[PDB]
């Protein structure tokens, strides 16, 4: 009910960021929505004395258009304001959208000028409509940090009632972990929702994927060459990998399709390598100070692979993604959904989003990613233009 | 007196830590001084400025050319920060269109009182025997940094209610002008224009052109639009600036004019081709063409053609033979590339431009087979997408020139290749051995490892049948070939491409070097 003073970092000016072009329907939706928000005092029009601008577009979570603000620049420019590690160990986790509460808290008068945004016009026929936020905006990192106390006071009775449930909060989203059954889980979620009114993920079903080698009765030259390549790659990750006895088989010049019988030394070496690969990775730790890096590779046929790490050849997590919903004919949609899922998992495990390395040209991604994006937050990303040789090694 | 509706000022501050500008007044002739005295006198009579005293330390230099010229560059440097032209092809056809340019634009809008202290200037007296005459602005000065923003914001603020009350008309606003338009009758339209002038007059804004309109390098006619005539400077000596200006003019012409090429002239800013290019440009600029306006009820179509040498051209239209606009796309700087990627980029560009201009993505007509694109995007390691499109056959067609096998080929000879070079002497060797006994090693002067591995692969391609397997230890060569260029800067790579095109089936395997993998010989090229 009272505004807590908010400032910026030591010497960082407020965000000035170009608004990117929007289609006509999205502009309409934003006009209607922002009119309704203007009527409710949530935002207010501003003049030219405000230099600052933050990007804004429109999505669909539901056929109702939602307003999304790209608060990345503002978040990194906003001054710096207890991760429940038992959240990733829970049987099930459900995510809720508690953003609707953020608009009940007034914002510090001095900081509003930094939350300025522009609804753009087609063909620049008229000046864009500029607004500023009067309340806590969704997408800002300061909003959950400010509403944290209120959220605590609201969620106190539910937490004291049954402490088998973990509750975490990230941005506009509220994560709830439990060990119950899906039906009882949904009734519990209904009771929690109506508990918030008065005021489906499975973390246990993910793992860290091992490196597997083929089991064959007969090996071709090509098979063994791929095997030696893969093991040579794995040598960077594991200490005791050796390939000299397998390479010993490849000696001489032979056709790729010719079958080469394994020796006893080769089979022994291969087995030793298997035993080595069955072990976890040596000395893999998480550093809360460093940055999380997510790499994604396109495997084709809806298949995508990914690795989250901090130092090269030291994976904090690895996973696959073959989920198909209406995405069959579109690569970019697939990549967008994949990036979203990976970011969510990262939020659950470490309480923060990673930096992505997308196997896509900058122009394509920049053009189309906002069409398929259903998430209230946004991560950081970069683009890898050189094809990785290691693709099939993660396949 | 009917009271004028008050215009609420916009609060203005300087940059933090900075103070207002202080600059000594320049010596002026007597005529200049008299002229400035008269001008400032009548301006003071009108109420645009006011006389001040010694209490103001800030001084802004002034000249006379009459007409007063106040130089606020220092004030502009010390004043705070304040918050794209409409494209003719995006405009919608209206039975009537009226232009209204408000006179005394900046001088009709009041200035924030607490900032007037900083716009102070001094008129030098005659013979400097008496203190100079002091003045300060009460409205937006000409040449001040914050004038246009405040002006246009005030303008919008006043314009909102009339626009809301009249949905049957469309109003555009650029800077100091208003462009109204409607499909009403002439009398009704002219009447509503009079009403608008009255509404603006209520707030104290004075307003008065007829087609064709000469606007921002464009010519706007009722049923069509074009560009103002392009003049290509003719001189036997072309300087860097001349080439920059020519490139700018040709780029500006390329929106309406199809087939404009600027690759050579832009390449000279880092021949017979260039002269023939510019001559063809003069050939296109011979008979002028007109673009049409936009109709929301009809589909939006963009058609693309390969112009050759990394150059692409596109036409955006709704009906055949009648273009909304046109354009071109030059390939990005790169060592390798193929037609499909460049086409994709071009599509992206056209898409963004389209969303800017019409607020929608057009349907595409592309010179590529559905099958080709299918193969491409399905096998390409990067993620890639194009919006809705159909195949139009207008050669040259974009195609995939070669495709690498996913698996080793049976009955096909297996070429184990390798190349190496000495760093200091730049001496190297490149060659291959196969399972049928076929060998070759070639020595090379002036080369590197990469060049010799590429050369080895090329050798394998030259001396092999229609189907071949190839083993290499080079991550470099495999890296280049897995990018699938159909053209390259390096002649060797182009030759390898030329070889691949002739092949039926090619499988390209990779192994780690120096692992003692048989058939792979680093020992032949190390000598
Ligand atoms: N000088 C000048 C200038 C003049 C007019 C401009 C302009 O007319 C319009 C303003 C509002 C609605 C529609 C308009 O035009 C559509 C196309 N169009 C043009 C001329 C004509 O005679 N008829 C017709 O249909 C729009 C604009 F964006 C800039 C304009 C600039
Ligand atoms: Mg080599």
């Amino acid at each position: 009910i009272e505004t807590v003073p908010v400032k910026l970092k030591p010497g960082m000016d407020g965000p000035k960021v170009k608004q990117w072009p929007l289609t006509e329907e999205k502009i309409k939706a934003l006009v209607e929505i922002c009119t309704e928000m203007e009527k409710e005092g949530k935002i207010s029009k501003i003049g030219p004395e405000n230099p600052y601008n933050t990007p804004v577009f429109a999505i669909k979570k539901s056929t109702k258009w939602r307003k999304l603000v790209d608060f990345r620049e503002l978040n990194k420019r906003t001054q710096d304001f207890p991760h429940p590690a038992g959240l990733k160990k829970k049987k099930s986790v459900t995510v809720l959208d508690v953003g609707d509460a953020y608009f009940s808290v007034p914002l510090d008068e001095d900081f509003r000028k930094y939350t300025a945004f522009t609804i753009p016009s087609i063909n620049n026929e008229t000046p864009g409509i500029r607004y500023q936020y009067n309340v806590l905006p969704q997408g800002w990192k300061g909003s959950p940090a400010i509403f944290q106390s209120s959220m605590t006071k609201i969620l106190e009775p539910f937490k004291k009632q049954n402490p088998d449930i973990v509750i975490y909060q990230y941005m506009d989203d509220l994560y709830v972990g439990s060990d119950l059954e899906i039906g009882q889980h949904r009734t519990k979620i209904e009771e929690l929702r109506q508990h918030l009114l008065r005021w489906e993920l499975h973390p246990d079903k993910w793992t860290v994927q091992p490196i597997v080698l083929p089991e064959k009765d007969s090996w071709t030259v090509n098979d063994i060459q791929k095997l030696v390549g893969k093991l040579n790659w794995a040598s960077q990750i594991y200490p005791g990998i050796k390939v000299r006895q397998l390479s010993k088989l490849l000696r001489g010049t032979k056709a790729l399709t010719e079958v080469i019988p394994l020796t006893e030394e080769a089979e022994l070496e291969l087995a030793e390598n298997r035993e080595i690969l069955k072990e976890p990775v040596h000395g893999v730790y998480y550093d809360p100070s460093k940055d999380l890096i997510a790499e994604i590779q396109k495997q084709g046929q809806g298949q995508w692979t990914y690795q989250i790490y901090q130092e090269p050849f030291k994976n904090l997590k690895t996973g696959k993604y073959a989920r198909m919903r209406g995405a069959h004919t579109n690569d970019v949609k697939q990549l967008t959904e994949a990036v979203q899922k990976i970011t969510t998992e990262s939020i659950v495990i470490w309480g923060k989003t990673p930096k992505f390395k997308l196997p896509i040209q900058k122009e394509t991604w920049e053009t189309w990613w906002t069409e398929y994006w259903q998430a209230t937050w946004i991560p950081e990303w970069e683009f890898v233009n050189t094809p990785p040789l290691v693709k099939l090694w993660y396949q | 007196m009917v009271p004028i509706s008050p215009i609420e000022t916009v609060p203005v501050k300087l940059k933090p830590g900075m103070d207002g500008p202080k600059v000594k007044q320049w010596p002026l002739t007597e005529e200049k001084i008299k002229a400035l005295v008269e001008i400032c006198t009548e301006m003071e009579k009108e109420g645009k400025i006011s006389k001040i005293g010694p209490e103001n330390p800030y001084n802004t230099p002034v000249f006379a050319i009459w007409r007063k010229l106040v130089d606020f560059r220092e004030l502009n440097k010390r004043t705070q920060d304040f918050w794209g032209i409409p494209h003719p092809a995006g405009l919608k056809k209206n039975k009537s269109v009226t232009v209204l340019d408000v006179g005394d634009a900046y001088f009709s809008v009041p200035l924030d009182e607490d900032f007037r202290k900083y716009t102070a200037f001094t008129i030098p007296s005659i013979n400097n025997e008496t203190p100079g005459i002091r003045y300060q602005y009460n409205v937006l000065p000409q040449g001040w940094k914050g004038s246009p923003a405040i002006f246009q914001s005030s303008m919008t603020k006043i314009l909102e209610p009339f626009a809301a009350q009249n949905p049957d008309i469309v109003i555009c606003q650029y800077m100091d002008d208003l462009y109204v338009g409607s499909d009403l009758e002439i009398g009704q339209h002219r009447t509503k224009i009079e009403e608008l002038r009255q509404h603006l007059l209520r707030w104290g804004l004075t307003t008065p052109k007829e087609p064709p309109f000469l606007w921002m390098g464009y010519e706007l006619h009722p049923d069509k639009w074009t560009v103002q005539p392009i003049v290509l400077p003719e001189k036997d000596s072309w300087t860097v600036n001349d080439i920059q200006k020519l490139v700018g003019k040709l780029n500006w012409a390329s929106q309406i004019y199809p087939g404009i090429k600027v690759r050579q002239l832009s390449k000279l800013l880092r021949t017979e081709e260039a002269e023939l290019e510019l001559a063809e440009n003069r050939e296109i600029l011979k008979e002028p063409v007109h673009g049409v306006y936009y109709d929301p009820s009809k589909d939006l179509i963009a058609e693309i053609q390969k112009q050759g040498q990394g150059q692409w051209t596109y036409q955006i239209y709704q009906e055949p033979f009648k273009n909304l606009k046109t354009g071109k796309y030059a390939r990005m700087r790169g060592a390798h590339t193929n037609d499909v990627k460049q086409l994709t980029e071009a599509v992206q560009k056209i898409t963004t431009e389209s969303i800017v201009i019409w607020g929608k993505t057009p349907k595409f007509k592309l010179p590529i087979q559905k099958e080709t694109w299918e193969t491409w995007w399905t096998e390409y390691w990067q993620a890639t997408w194009i919006p809705e499109w159909e195949f139009v056959n207008t050669p040259p067609l974009v195609k995939l020139w070669y495709q690498l096998e996913k698996e080793p080929i049976v009955g096909a000879e297996t070429f184990y290749v390798d190349g190496a070079a000495n760093r200091e002497t730049k001496l190297g060797k490149a060659g291959y051995v196969t399972n049928k006994g076929r060998q070759k090693v070639v020595p090379l002067t002036n080369t590197t490892n990469q060049k010799t591995e590429l050369q080895a692969i090329y050798l394998a391609l030259q001396d092999s049948g229609l189907e071949v397997n190839i083993v290499t230890d080079s991550q470099y060569a495999l890296g280049i070939i897995q990018a699938q260029p159909d053209k390259s800067e390096s002649e060797l790579v182009n030759q390898i491409i030329e070889q691949l095109i002739k092949k039926e089936k090619v499988y390209l395997a990779w192994v780690p070097a120096h692992k003692g993998i048989g058939g792979n010989e680093q020992v032949d090229k190390l000598v």
